[PDB]
């Protein structure tokens, strides 16, 4: 048989519900399970799905240069093959031989999907533009002036055509405003200003951090590009600590920071959470970097070419995409992903009403204290 | 943080502004009538004018105060409404309760009414304030 | 003889109003009864009816390898012929000679008969909270007050601007109300409840369930179809349980639920139910699968050859459709069981209108009195 | 090998595009093709897909009792098996042995999908009910009366509350009408009064006919039911001749008689056309009768049981539904199946306007000729 | 040394502004050029560039069984190493040693850059025809005329009823206009253009096409995926032809078409195009498949082992991302390339407003003259 | 619950609520005129002015009642109104305007009729409301 | 089958009805003035009243006829508009063209104007009819 | 194409189209009064009435111009209006109302200013329209 070493990470390596009532390869399930099944079908051998001890993927010590993880297993002969979501690198290739990637990915951006924003104190103006509002105001005051002129500058045929045209105007304005507001309320299209990493780079309102110990951190540290260097400078000087100790910690932070944070992680896990509950997440932008998960095998081996060819066979057959849609979307829980009107949407209306009414009262009072005062004193 | 009460309070204080102006104008009118108390014909015409104005400034009091009362009643505010009730009771008492004698007490009545309406204006302001933020 | 084994399943076979005072074929009554009567009239024989012991149709046990129910009764001489809703299957055709289907059918969907057209008397205020209606009312009366004041103590500019701001205010207000109402109406209008199975596969609000165990879920299993595959995946990951016990359980739980649950069962039973009290159910989705019920008989028999012809003769004469009508609709406790706005949605408006009108008549009468009396008489 | 006789009828028996560049079983394609392929896989034999000569399905002569069609081929040994969309009957069973049906169907109703009706001269009233309109009219005249009373019966506090309540009323009415009309215009839900055959039975505006020579005609002639007998009486006395000579003739007649005709045919072909161009057809109601297509084989044969079992094997496997979705819906072309406002929608408005204006003019003129005449003469 | 065979495909490899006055590696320029430069700096060798004769990558002929292009050049000693967009495949990995992908990519979608935001000046009349606008105008002036007449020759009832009917008329008119405008806006608002491939599989208005022949359609073929299966079915039944000749053909035909056509091609070429004049294209749909380009080399070589390491080193240092940025965006001829109502939708309203106002001023002036002059002077 | 006829009944109810006080004022003016120089002449003329003035409202509102009850399909109620219409028509034909006894008698009878039609409409509306 | 012209024609005939009434009233006025042609004071008052009414019935003619003209101009109807033009030309001619002499011809002028407007009313009716159905 | 400032320019243009005729009427009234018993007294008083009356419109419209050009960000145009505003303020402070020469001179200068601001606004609007 073969020593199929891997690690517990979903939806690649999962324990069936009846794991205690089972003992064997039937225990584990997920993506890499079916992957290894297809590989065995192509190569025709027996295997035993083992697991890593240190619960890590693979690396070496800085001082003792000892390989920890599946790398330590394969290099030191403790295993024979590692069908796991292993990341390809220069260091790992220098000691062993990978296969052509079967799943390409890259860093992504997880956030909470845009929820209904604040009622927008001055929202009743959103359906139209400030320019149109000021134009309407000026039209009103100008028509008032004109009507004032046809009373003193002349005793009508002036208040008739003016009345008709003003009726037309106000009619069309009413209709336009109502239609636009109805369209706004009927569909409620939600969007956010974050469609890339450049957006997060320019802005500073919503924060963004990464696991305080991992490959993404090292990458952002490196990559001296005008953009990612800016983000590294930001996160190196940013309070409170945007960094976290585990993934679920960052996910929960995003969930409790609806519009104040955004996490970075492998696009695969991001799409995963995007389909898991409570379905309050979403991936934005595209893969900033480019990486690929590939099989591993010791430097001197025999299956190297076999698996290197089987991976391409599958990728061309249209099977890896099948398994992905199975373990991400078909299994997906969020396959799906009106209200009354509150006062906070129209508060500005009453504010302006009261302001204008108080102004009118003050005007009338000063006019009175002037007119009557002059008529009495003189 | 609106609660429908900030609007009511600001409207009430907007009306109380005109109320304060009417009260101050009555102060000054009674002061000038005290000073005064065809020159006789001119004085008669002036007092007729001022009394006509005063009689025309009667309904506003009742209207605005009943409005304050009913507004705070529908707003369910019993912390200041009970304070406006006594003035309505006195207004209804004036009917079967009410020119050198009438002004003798009307002076102090108008002074205290000014202070009362001003106090109520400030109270409405502070209430609108600590109701709009919460 | 001629024995005739059947099963007590309504409405195919049922007991007369008084089964204690009956002895013979007259005891039972139902579709299958008239069916057997016509069969005897065709082949010309005397028969005696009987019921199955286990109260089942027929099936094998993985250990006994012995057919139960009427199938076993036939194979083991306990029955000369079977006349009942005996589903046709491959396993059963291997041991007995089914006649051609006297009734074709298939899986179906069931939902609550929608009659929820009871609108609140004051529903027209639903688009926005009373918190805004009271503001509207009090602002109206306050603006009237201020206009009266300005026109009284200064007999204009202030009037002009209060009129303009009131115009702006009422504009925005009626616009908001109309827009929210249009959104509500539109949303309520573009809701296609259901027309087939996929209408449910692409949604998750309305759950759908089946019996605890039966041919239904089996069909859903081992089903290549993507739609039924997704439905089976959903129901298997259902929480709470979509599957339920005996039909009555699903029927009641969907009866109480407004539109949140659906029950997948046989089309024929769904028809029977839809024509039974409390007439609060219906069937819309066309039959998904396609099967049929047939007359069984011992393999080495002469009736089957002489019975298939009778079945086809009755299917051509429409006698079978006639019996189905008789026992589903003619015997139906439910005879046969828009877009505009009904008055009920606006009653409160006319109520308050009449209220204001009566109040105005009262005010005018009291003022006319208080004036004429006080002036002429007093 | 075997003599697989059939007939050219789509989507069952079709000639590939490269039929001239081919010679063999690869020529033909369709539903029955894959059906026979699965049958051969189950039974494991060779076959040659022949075709019928007379281009008919099967029947016998009234005087010479000679079997024409595939029936003549199988009975007279000219063939060995008939995998065709053959209809099961009593006569055919008396000479040969069919198999359990693989496709159940029945007569249906083809029509042209409802197109935008006439602009509805008095359509502006459709959003509401006549009762609400008359209520509004009476409210207007009554408020006018009241206002007339507060001018003579008294010199206000009456025109104030009345004004406010009327403002409220007209506001809400405007909003309701606008919202309902917007909902009507946004979605444009199309429906027809034909959801069954009972509808066509009661009504007589739109006609309905069938091929003047076929099984549907004989059926409608027979079936002495209160409904179908009515329709037969209708069509026997109906001008012009609703009957037709071919299917395509009736389809074209329906296409040129958008709202004046409805055809009857096998539900299979109906669903077929419903997916073909110009996509201007639709099937309504449900299968009136019940029939099934089944394999055929001579009375004395050997494959009888084999195919009788293979048909059920497939029907349980979920394969016939696959082939149907393939040759009807997947192959389907109509996988998919706003405007400005014309004057014809509001003509009644201007009609009523002009009527009322002329009435007002006449009233004013008679009032003048009375008042001035009396004032001059007296 | 070291020969380097490549292919003239932009922007990977291109010629300097003056290729006639150049001799050596300085002749060419592009991504692959700097790539090979870094590779040489890593492995420390001198190289000489060359182009392929057939102008192709590599493939087999069903009769020659002889690889062409750079593949054959390598297998037949005509090339020491290949550095180009050489798609990785199973067939080619069997004859040469591909390095790990220096660039991951996949199939993409292309569409016309939408900037169609030019509204008609008098668009606000679009909701309903001028045939109704002129009726409105003339009815207004006629009703004003009749009111003037009634109030003149009879100094009321007629006035009351004309006012009421005018109220009804304007009510219905504003309601109709507002509703049609709301329908237009809403419809225009709820149009999700595209976000993936399924957005097209479920529609047929916008056609999608590919190259006449290539790996693209081959991927579409032998594709179990239901979405890609349906897309292939559609394109195969496409009329006119969705498939086209060399890329430029599809590019131009989609450029001219507003939104009726889409071109499926490689994501990388789509990016290059989107950053080229006339900047009227974009890419939105995420990559469907997942493949990569790699450095090839003769099987029995030493560079591949020494080249995969360099490739991974550059992929980790981000040098590859930097080169791509340089040659796609920095070298981009296009730098980087809502809901409310803009004034343009209402300009005509203010135009006619100012028109009526100026006309009223003129009328008032002429009347003031014709009165004062004629009376005082004349 | 509403049927659009309850609206007509409510309108007629609110209108008869004023008709009844109008007829009461009629009877009171008659009792006051029962006295039958310049002071009395004016006290009579000022009231006769309003009286002769307030004719039109009755005809208008009765026409309104008849029209609404004709369009609301309340036939059983229209027959109980048409007699007053014919009476008003005969009045307009020839009306006394010796002149006090008949006036007070017609006033009393019309007041009783109005106050009973009040209850008739009220009960009819109450029954139409809960006919569900 | 509306074409925007049926509405215009029916409005025009509605106005022509009032036009016909004014013309008939002028016929009868001139007839009574012919008959007539403090009794003198009463006759003077009556003739003053009738002439005041006539002078008040001047603008309606111009207004309604210009309306007919402009309406049929925007409706693009040249089969009857050209028929209304001459009357407008005569109306503009009356300014520099125009009590025992004035009526001598005014009688026949008003008679022919009556016949003309009546003919035009009937023409508008028939045109609205055979335009509404087509 | 519009920018919301073309609207202010159109409004000011339509308003100056009347201001210019107003100033023309001023100059004409001055030329008519140049004659300087009861007939002449009345012929002068009836015109002085309208003249003294038509003061407010100027202040109102100039305030409108200044406000619109302040809110439309047309600063270069407001500076060409503020001097007339200060002039009107000094007038209201002390205005002669010996009294004819200065009146006609100010009238002529104001008319020239209005007629040149006409063209200024017209050209500014024409340029703002086609600045696309």
């Amino acid at each position: 048989t073969v020593v199929v070493t891997t690690i517990l990470e979903s939806p690649y390596v999962m324990m069936k519900k009846n794991h205690e009532m089972l003992e064997g390869n039937e225990r584990y399930e997920g993506y890499c399970v079916d992957l290894a099944a297809e590989i065995a079908k192509h190569c025709g051998f027996k295997y035993k799905l083992t697991i890593v001890g240190d619960g890590k993927y693979g690396a070496r010590d800085a001082d003792t240069k000892i390989w920890n993880g599946m790398v330590g297993e394969l290099v030191y002969g403790k295993a024979d093959i590692a069908i796991a979501p292993l990341t390809i690198t220069l260091v790992r290739e220098e000691v062993i031989d990978f296969s052509k990637p079967f799943m390409s990915l890259g860093i992504s951006i997880m956030i909470k999907k845009p929820q209904k924003s604040k009622p927008g104190v001055f929202s009743f103006l959103d359906p139209l533009a400030y320019e149109i509002w000021m134009c309407i105001v000026f039209a009103y005051i100008g028509v008032s002036v004109v009507l004032f002129l046809v009373s003193r500058f002349s005793p009508s045929l002036s208040g008739r055509i003016v009345g008709g045209v003003w009726w037309f105007f106000t009619l069309i304005i009413i209709s336009s405003y109502t239609a636009n507001l109805a369209a706004f309320l009927t569909v409620e299209r939600m969007v956010s200003p974050i469609e890339s990493a450049e957006d997060l780079s320019k802005q500073t309102e919503i924060a963004y951090g990464t696991l305080d110990s991992g490959s993404t951190k090292e990458f952002f540290r490196r990559s001296k590009i005008a953009v990612f260097d800016k983000m590294w400078t930001y996160m190196r000087s940013a309070e409170p600590s945007v960094f976290v100790r585990t993934t679920a910690e960052g996910v929960a932070r995003v969930r409790k920071s609806k519009g104040k944070y955004a996490y970075l992680l492998e696009s695969t896990m991001n799409e995963y959470i995007e389909q898991r509950k409570p379905c309050d997440t979403m991936k934005v932008g595209g893969n900033l970097d480019s990486k690929g998960y590939g099989i591993a095998t010791p430097k001197g081996s025999s299956l190297g070419n076999a698996v290197n060819l089987a991976v391409l066979k599958l990728n061309e057959q249209g099977l890896l995409d099948k398994l992905k849609n199975k373990w991400w979307y078909d299994k997906g829980e969020c396959g799906s992903g009106t209200s009354a009107l509150s006062l906070s949407n129209v508060a500005g209306v009453f504010y302006i009403l009261v302001g204008g009414l108080g102004l009118a009262m003050l005007v009338a009072l000063i006019e009175f204290c002037y007119k009557s005062r002059a008529e009495a004193k003189r | 943080a609106f609660t429908f009460a900030a609007f009511c309070y600001m409207l009430s204080l907007v009306l109380c502004a005109a109320l304060i102006f009417f009260a101050i104008w009555h102060i000054i009118a009674f002061d000038e009538l005290r000073t005064d108390f065809v020159h006789a014909r001119e004085r008669l015409r002036n007092i007729e004018r001022i009394c006509f104005l005063l009689r025309k400034l009667v309904l506003p009091e009742y209207s605005i105060h009943s409005l304050f009362c009913i507004m705070f009643l529908c707003a369910q505010e019993w912390l200041t409404l009970g304070l406006n009730v006594p003035l309505l009771f006195y207004h209804f008492w004036r009917y079967f309760h009410c020119n050198a004698d009438t002004l003798s007490y009307c002076q102090k009545e108008a002074w205290c009414k000014l202070a009362f309406y001003l106090l109520s204006f400030f109270y409405y302001l502070y209430c609108m304030i600590y109701t709009l933020v919460s």
